């Protein structure tokens, strides 16, 4: 705890102005609150006539709904003058700055003899209340008026918390004396006296308004309204005791209004509940109370990171909900009770109110699960988050936040249309339950959203958005027609976090049948009714469950919640969303059966693939050679679980269809001493290995390939071998003499080869030593990470959308996806394909260089990297990249537990390339924080994105590839794919390269061949980005900053020459894209120069 | 192993009466026997922990570490017949139910007809 | 103008292969007077040049040589020195050091590891003899540039003990003493007077350093030599242009005379 | 402008034509030239020409030099292009870098020829054969194109001919086991020195080289008491502090 008290007082230094822009606006409400004191009083009146005497101005009143009927009308109604409190957070002095402001609290207490010993019902206070804040505006307006500073200030109507129970003041500014420049409002409220009564008629637990139901917001609201001052007390009493508390709630409000934690409400359909002024006093009643012998949880003598993990640890393990709760009083231990109340509680016996009840059950499970990962996250010692635990804003990007979400576009109307709109309840026994439409309308959304999906979700929140608290003063309400109702949203969004683990399980089995029909049965057929059965499974017990025919441009969580609404909330409550059927299916559609019918979870033709590899490898084993394998294993693509497509058999043309198998022999020393012998004995090791299999497995084949990329030595060969099931196979053989004869090659070669030969190691130990280790990681992990798959195929095709894969390789890619799953420390571990490529996106446009080495630990949830290791790696980072100044070719730097050294994926591309990847993410991340998430905004994102440099030359193989790289074009005949997709290898084995494309490797080659003087980029997955027929392909590319004006020439300027002035040449671009159509005659077919 | 199983890994070893021998005897040195430990130790260790325990099951089937023991031990002494004879697990990681269905093949229970 | 690190980052990552500006922006944090600094760029140039570009490398060693010599000590010339010559080619680095050493106008240790050159790599390259000959010859050392003869006769074979006496004799017609360069040069001449192009510099050496009577005898003498059909012409094409720019109808008449008998 | 015909530091103009393009109309691919030598046998009367085309083998030579002899009729027989490495696959050698079997410029070709009457025959047809390509671009000397670039590297993706690389590592072998096995001989039997010395080899060693290397590569117990003087200091350091 060293460098994090140092980051506290930074973070403290971020916003220390507390003292210059906080008097002019205390003198404005110094002025404020001197009006306040002269404001002239009235007397007694009656409805009847305060109705014309309102009606006659311009001004109107608001009211709890609804407006009194005059046949109610017994109470007194008063206008007194108000003792008046400037209490609460900037009397404490715990100042942020915001963009919206903060509030100074100021209340209007009521008078002792406006009110009575009945004041708990009917509501008549709360139109006392709001007739009481109607003519002390339109006095205050008046007032200003002859005052004469109009033109600066303007007061408007707002719920106070989103709550139409209390409307409140919302002064505010606009464009010598006009205030622009700090917090842009505060709140005038009006509350009632402290001594009122006793809890029998304040709890949630009692009711007299008529039909004994809760009257939970009722009694909150006018109990936190009359009973407040205990509160501020005990504020100051624990301000004398200990002096951490404003650095605490400040600490407390960065970190909740990053998690975007208003004090709204949840009950009204809105992200929060939860307030920092509860934070406030939650810390508190812990300061003194919490344990279970009523401990003094935490000491008020240590500072304000202990007492703030202290409260982010008891609200993270400590239940306050569903088992136990915490009872205090301010004015004598406070103990914790382990009954629950059912409700995110804590109980008062000074005040007796629940000062939770702001919030939802929804929202306390994922404040208590958040409070629990930054437990985790602020627990961990061989790494510190200080930057990814308060300075991030991950309510900016909502779905950022949540895993999936979907719209509910309803047009129910009216609040008398109610019965044939809505098919829920209607009457004063829900409307005391409750408060209004929308309150038990997202309250039942969360019932029927928590019963129909059940443990497939992780958590669940709803928002109403289009709502609009800003309602003004000559309105009653927002009175609003918000497309189709005159309620106050415009759509109704609900957001799911889910179990990725049984997120798309095709059945969900309830209760057990028996012959008495228990409740839960009756329960259950009554929510599902004409899609639930009882069905035997195959062990023998009887459910009621209910079927769901998956699909794979959707989850089956879409069509579940779809009917589990249009069966319960309304008939014609339409569901909107289009993201997830956008991008879930721009993963190509592998040509399988009914693989449009299956998920996307689904790896079966992986698992098909291993399978034909297990009956290769029995066959490999089981012959007899003069040095025996030691041990086979695959180490490629479809094996990692990473193929962009899912490999179908006979796909000849993807370029990710031979996967390398590696092989490893016996420890022989009679290996030959230098590198191209020791390679023409593996050629002959492989050579011996395909005669004995044509010899006896004739249902095999088998045929050689030259490599290249390991370089230096052209007689590297593998065999290939094509499997009767439909696959092949590349096979490496690796041997023990291989480092160190490369190791042997550094040490005597010569003193200026050595970071070209250590380049070659590198791609060596990329290819063979090291990426074994990578696979048996990441394929280990990718059971604990379910998503990770169909993420990382994601990313390499919105990669080769924009042309990176030719440079690029896979295991940067992988990594960089592996990130925010292993890191989820703004976040959660993504459980959808929207919000897991999205993560990727944002942190690779968070992504810096110099000071972002990206370090992974390879781990399930709840080994890691240690201490020591860690700062090796940061050792490592530090010392590489400062010798280094800004990487001119070492780019990106990703470590792992496989690798400490970092550079071993990431050297060779091109700072091009690489700032082309980090500004297209941050194109991307600015463009969906701006435009919005929309279809067409998800497809303008997935444009190939060309923006024109220098050329581009379009070519054409003379086949449209999809057939033979075995995926459907979303066609609707299956049969004319079915019997088009050459479900047999050729008798003549010289064809493949007329069926498969050589673009890559021609891009390659050229790549290498003009390496200095223009880059290349193209696309390589034909199938997938080519077209629907999928026959398209570019090579497009950037010319060095160096050739861009004419250059001298010498003997050594490496480029094609354009000599037309006798000493300063030019690269002749007709000579060059002419050359480039000389090699692609039969490839080429059109070029585009600017 | 890579994965947060631990193994106590045995292996049992045995002198080879050398051929072309004379004495009845072939007894290692004492200080034979703590080279052929230490050496037998660190490569078994490198066999496991360059492992997953799948891996490592497909790897001890066809008897392999065996035979490496006695490639990379034969410089030392001769060395008759090498078996590894118990492997005790003593923690398992977790469950991973999907692991598991992986180390199988897939598998999705679905429906029967109810017909009542 | 670059006046800026950063913008002088900026052109080395526009170009890095440029040892001009990389030399210049070392130069640069010589003008704010940082040698250990400059040090770490130099090394950071060495580890970020495309290492086939020899001659830009031969300009940074004139960067570490020129750091090493101006600013630096000693011990860590001779240890930037010593992985000079681990890393590149290491007679020229040396006959440059020799000249960056000239132009430093040090010559007391100078001498002794132009002495140390000579037994490490002297006897087979000629660049060395060179700069020694015409250090010693302008810095009045006669007598020792006449006997470092006896040590270039000792190392030098026959295959190049004409070239390495030519050019004695070239420096000590130049900035040292004709009947000396003289002396050298009719041993070979009483070798070989068959030898045409040494005979050319020969007289033209004679005509720069401006002796009459005697570029007269060796021009008269020259055809009483051997002269086939290119040589007479050729030396003829010298003489007359030299005469030009009486005794021109003279070898007029001879020039005539030779065509026929 | 065409009309240049010679650049500043002694390099010869000789530009090429084009093949039809699907979407071009050109007949421009320039090169330089150069003549000069060096001491070896492989680098006599060369010739540097920078900026080749992309795979203008041997067989290109051929043809070019072909339609020279039919323009000028010179004298003109080409063998081979030493540092054909405009790839960037053969800078470095692994095998004489790690071995003992063959022991030991940017982007050009420096092609060889038979005779100096002849490398300078086409020089000077060289030369004139700039002017003419400065003058008029249609009257001009032409390699045409037969495209081994098209035989042999499109294709890659091919399966390799089973014949060929088992008659290719049978000879491999065939050699190498022979080398290696007389240079294992001969630094297991090598016992003189000129000097009368013998040289300590160890076992089954193969090679005089390898034993050079490694020792190229591979490049005290004084008691603080029970002497006399030694401890007249210890004394003394006790006595001053």
């Amino acid at each position: 705890s060293n460098i994090f008290k140092l980051q506290i007082d930074e973070l403290l230094e971020q916003v220390k102005l507390k003292q210059k822009h906080v008097l002019k606006v205390e003198k404005f409400l110094h002025k404020l609150y001197d009006i306040l004191q002269e404001i002239p009083d009235w007397e007694e009146k009656s409805l009847a006539e305060v109705d014309s005497f309102f009606k006659n101005k311009i001004v109107s009143v608001p009211f709890v709904d609804p407006k009194p009927i005059p046949q109610n009308t017994n109470y007194k109604f008063n206008y007194k003058k108000p003792d008046i409190s400037l209490i609460g957070s900037f009397a404490l002095k715990a100042g942020i700055y915001q963009p919206n402001g903060s509030s100074i609290d100021t209340l209007l207490t009521m008078p002792k003899e406006l009110f009575e010993k009945k004041d708990f019902l009917n509501f008549r206070c709360l139109h006392k209340r709001s007739v009481y804040l109607a003519y002390l505006t339109h006095h205050l307006l008046i007032l200003l008026k002859k005052d004469k500073l109009d033109s600066f200030l303007q007061l408007e109507y707002s719920y106070f918390d989103n709550d139409p129970l209390l409307p409140i003041l919302r002064i505010s500014c606009s464009k010598d004396y006009n205030f622009y420049k700090t917090r842009f409002s505060i709140n005038l409220l009006i509350g009632f006296p402290y001594k009122v009564f006793e809890p029998k008629k304040l709890l949630p637990n009692r009711n007299c308004i008529r039909i004994l139901p809760a009257t939970p917001l009722y009694n909150f609201s006018v109990l936190s309204s009359s009973t407040h001052e205990n509160y501020l007390k005990y504020l100051y009493k624990t301000k004398k005791q200990t002096e951490s508390f404003v650095e605490a709630t400040v600490l407390g409000r960065l970190w909740l209004q990053q998690r975007g934690f208003s004090s709204n409400m949840s009950h009204s359909g809105s992200l929060g509940g939860f307030g920092t002024f509860e934070f406030t006093i939650l810390m508190a009643a812990l300061l003194n109370g919490g344990g279970i012998n009523s401990n003094k949880i935490l000491l008020h003598g240590f500072s304000s990171y202990q007492l703030f993990k202290g409260v982010i640890k008891y609200l993270a393990t400590m239940d306050l909900c569903h088992d136990g709760h915490l009872q205090f009083h301010s004015n004598p231990a406070s103990k914790y009770i382990d009954e629950g109340f059912q409700t995110p509680t804590l109980f008062d016996k000074s005040t007796k109110v629940n000062i939770l009840t702001k919030m939802t059950v929804s929202s306390y499970q994922i404040l208590k699960e958040y409070a629990g990962e930054t437990l985790r996250m602020l627990n961990n010692v061989v790494q510190d988050q200080f930057s990814n635990i308060f300075l991030t804003n991950i309510s900016r990007f909502d779905n950022l936040k949540y895993d999936l979400c979907y719209d509910v576009q309803l047009p129910l109307g009216k609040y008398n249309n109610l019965e044939t709109s809505l098919a829920a309840t209607f009457g004063s026994m829900e409307r005391v339950k409750f408060i209004t439409l929308e309150n038990f309308l997202a309250h039942k959304i969360t019932n029927v959203a928590r019963y129909a999906l059940g443990d497939r979700i992780k958590y669940i929140q709803i928002e109403m958005v289009g709502q609009k608290s800003d309602f003004p003063i000559t309105k009653r309400k927002v009175y609003s027609n918000t497309g189709g109702n005159h309620f106050n949203f415009d759509f109704v969004r609900v957001k799911l976090i889910v179990n990725p683990s049984e997120c798309d399980k095709l059945v969900t089995k309830g209760p057990a049948h028996s012959e008495t029909m228990s409740t839960e049965a009756a329960v259950f057929k009554n929510f599902w009714g004409i899609k639930s059965s009882l069905r035997r499974f195959k062990d023998g017990s009887i459910t009621h469950c209910c079927v769901w025919s998956t699909s794979s441009s959707e989850p089956i969580i879409s069509s579940i919640v779809n009917f589990a609404l249009q069966k319960h909330v309304s008939k014609k409550a339409q569901i909107s969303n289009e993201t997830i059927k956008k991008f879930h299916n721009f993963l190509p559609l592998p040509n399988l059966p009914s693989s449009a019918k299956t998920s996307v979870l689904n790896l079966s033709s992986f698992f098909n693939l291993k399978k034909s590899f297990d009956d290769l490898y029995k066959i490999i084993f089981q012959m007899k050679l003069p040095l025996s394998v030691k041990s086979i294993l695959p180490v490629g693509s479809a094996f990692r679980y990473t193929s962009l497509c899912q490999p179908v058999p006979f796909a000849y043309s993807d370029p990710d269809f031979f996967q390398d198998v590696i092989l490893e022999f016996e420890t022989s020393p009679k290996w030959p001493d230098e590198i191209t012998s020791l390679e023409k004995a593996k050629t002959a090791f492989l050579l011996k290995i395909q005669e004995e299999l044509s010899a006896n497995s004739s249902t095999y084949r088998s045929f050689f390939s030259r490599d290249e990329s390991i370089p230096y030595n052209l007689e590297i060969v593998t065999l290939n071998i094509l499997t009767p099931e439909g696959y092949g196979f590349k096979f490496r053989v690796l041997t023990e003499r291989d480092e160190i004869l490369y190791l042997r090659a550094i040490a005597n070669a010569r003193n200026e080869l050595k970071p070209e030969l250590e380049a070659t190691f590198l791609k060596f130990t990329a290819k063979y030593l090291a990426s074994v280790r990578h696979t048996r990681t990441l394929e280990n992990i990718s059971h604990s990470y379910q998503f990770y798959s169909p993420v990382v195929r994601l990313f390499k095709r919105w990669l080769d959308t924009h042309l990176l894969l030719g440079h690029i390789t896979d295991e940067l890619a992988e990594l960089i996806a592996i990130k925010p799953f292993v890191d989820p420390a703004p976040y959660f571990i993504p459980g959808s394909l929207e919000n897991g490529f999205l993560k990727v996106l944002k942190f690779i446009s968070q992504w810096n260089w110099k000071d972002d080495p990206l370090i992974l630990d390879l781990v399930k949830p709840e080994e890691r990297l240690t201490l020591a290791q860690y700062k090796g790696i940061q050792m490592n980072f530090t010392n590489l990249r400062n010798s280094d100044p800004n990487g001119t070719h070492l780019q990106f730097f990703v470590a792992s537990k496989n690798d400490p050294s970092g550079i071993l994926y990431s050297s060779g591309i091109p700072l091009p390339i690489a700032t082309r990847l980090t500004a297209l993410a941050k194109v991307a991340v600015n463009l969906l924080q701006t435009h919005g998430l929309n279809q067409q905004t998800i497809n303008l994102l997935f444009t190939p994105g060309l923006k024109d440099y220098d050329f581009v030359v379009d070519l054409r193989t003379p086949i449209g590839l999809k057939s033979s790289c075995g995926i459907l074009s979303a066609t609707e005949f299956k049969n004319i794919t079915n019997d088009q997709a050459p479900s047999n290898f050729p008798e003549n084995l010289n064809d493949l390269s007329e069926k498969m494309d050589p673009t890559y490797q021609l891009v390659k080659y050229l790549n290498l061949k003009y390496k200095n003087s223009l880059i290349l980029s193209s696309r390589k997955y034909i199938g997938v980005n080519g077209g629907e027929k999928g026959d398209k392909n570019v090579i497009t590319g950037l010319i060095k900053p160096l050739f861009k004006g004419a250059h001298k020439f010498r003997v050594n300027l490496d480029c094609n020459v354009k000599p037309v002035d006798d000493e300063n040449v030019i690269l002749n671009k007709e000579a060059i894209f002419h050359e480039i159509a000389a090699f692609g005659n039969d490839m080429v077919i059109n070029f585009e120069t600017d | 192993t890579s994965d947060d199983y631990v193994l106590r890994i045995f292996a049992i070893a045995f002198t080879r009466k050398q051929a072309n021998q004379v004495k009845r005897h072939s007894y290692a040195q004492s200080s034979h026997i703590r080279a052929i430990r230490k050496v037998i130790s660190e490569i078994l260790t490198k066999e496991v922990q360059g492992s997953t325990l799948a891996q490592l099951t497909s790897k001890l089937i066809p008897e392999v570490i065996n035979k490496e023991i006695e490639n990379a031990t034969k410089d030392i002494f001769p060395l008759q017949n090498i078996h590894v004879r118990k492997v005790k697990l003593l923690k398992q990681p977790k469950f991973d139910v999907g692991a598991l269905m992986a180390l199988h093949g897939e598998g999705s229970g679905e429906e029967k007809g109810k017909k009542v | 103008a670059p006046e800026s690190v950063a913008d002088f980052e900026r052109l080395l990552i526009g170009n890095p292969n440029s040892s001009v500006v990389w030399m210049n922006y070392m130069a640069f944090q010589l003008q704010l007077s940082e040698i250990e600094k400059a040090r770490e760029l130099a090394e950071r140039a060495l580890k970020t040049i495309n290492f086939r570009e020899e001659a830009e490398k031969l300009n940074i060693w004139i960067a570490m040589l020129n750091l090493e010599n101006t600013f630096g000590t000693e011990e860590t010339l001779e240890e930037v020195f010593s992985r000079a010559c681990q890393y590149m080619d290491s007679y020229t680095i040396h006959t440059k050091l020799l000249g960056i050493y000239e132009i430093s106008e040090k010559f007391d240790k100078a001498a002794e590891l132009f002495k140390a050159t000579a037994k490490k790599f002297g006897g087979e390259k000629v660049s060395i003899w060179v700069s020694w000959g015409d250090f010693l010859i302008s810095h009045n050392e006669e007598q020792e540039a006449r006997t470092i003869l006896g040590n270039a006769l000792k190392a030098l074979p026959k295959r190049n003990h004409i070239e390495v006496v030519r050019k004695f004799a070239q420096l000590e017609f130049a900035k040292g003493d004709p009947e000396r360069g003289r002396s050298l040069f009719e041993g070979l001449v009483a070798d070989a007077p068959k030898r045409i192009d040494l005979w050319n510099v020969y007289v033209d050496q004679e005509v720069k350093a401006k002796d009459k009577k005697k570029v007269e005898d060796l021009f008269e003498r020259i055809i009483t030599k051997k002269i086939t059909r290119k040589q007479a012409k050729f030396f003829f094409n010298k003489w007359l242009q030299f005469e030009e720019s009486k005794t021109i109808e003279y070898v007029k008449a001879k020039a005539t005379e030779y065509v026929a008998s | 402008i065409e009309d240049i015909s010679a650049m500043k530091n002694g390099f010869i103009v000789v530009p090429f034509k084009l093949p039809d393009h699907k979407a071009l109309p050109a007949s421009l691919h320039f090169m330089f030239a150069k003549r000069h030598q060096s001491s070896n046998s492989n680098e006599s009367d060369c010739l540097f020409l920078v900026n080749l085309p992309l795979l203008s083998n041997i067989e290109h030579m051929k043809k070019f030099v072909g339609q020279l002899c039919g323009k000028y009729d010179t004298v003109s027989h080409v063998e081979e292009l030493l540092y054909n490495d405009e790839f960037g696959l053969h800078e470095v050698d692994l095998s004489a870098l790690t071995s003992d079997l063959m022991s030991s410029p940017r982007n050009t070709a420096l092609l060889k020829f038979v005779d100096a009457a002849s490398i300078n025959n086409c020089w000077n047809a060289l030369k004139k054969y700039s002017n003419l390509h400065a003058k008029h671009p249609n009257e001009l000397f032409e390699w045409t194109y037969t495209t081994p670039s098209f035989t042999t590297f499109v294709n890659f993706y091919k399966p390799l001919d089973i014949d060929y690389l088992k008659e290719d590592i049978h000879t491999h072998m065939a050699i190498f086991e022979q080398r290696e096995a007389q240079a294992q001989e001969d630094v297991q039997s090598s016992i003189v020195d000129e000097d009368g010395f013998t040289l300590v080899v160890g076992k089954n060693t193969k090679s005089l080289n390898s034993i050079r290397k490694k020792i190229l590569n591979k490049n005290k117990k004084a008691k603080k008491d029970f002497y006399r003087f030694q401890v007249r200091e210890r004394k003394k350091q006790e006595i001053n502090q």
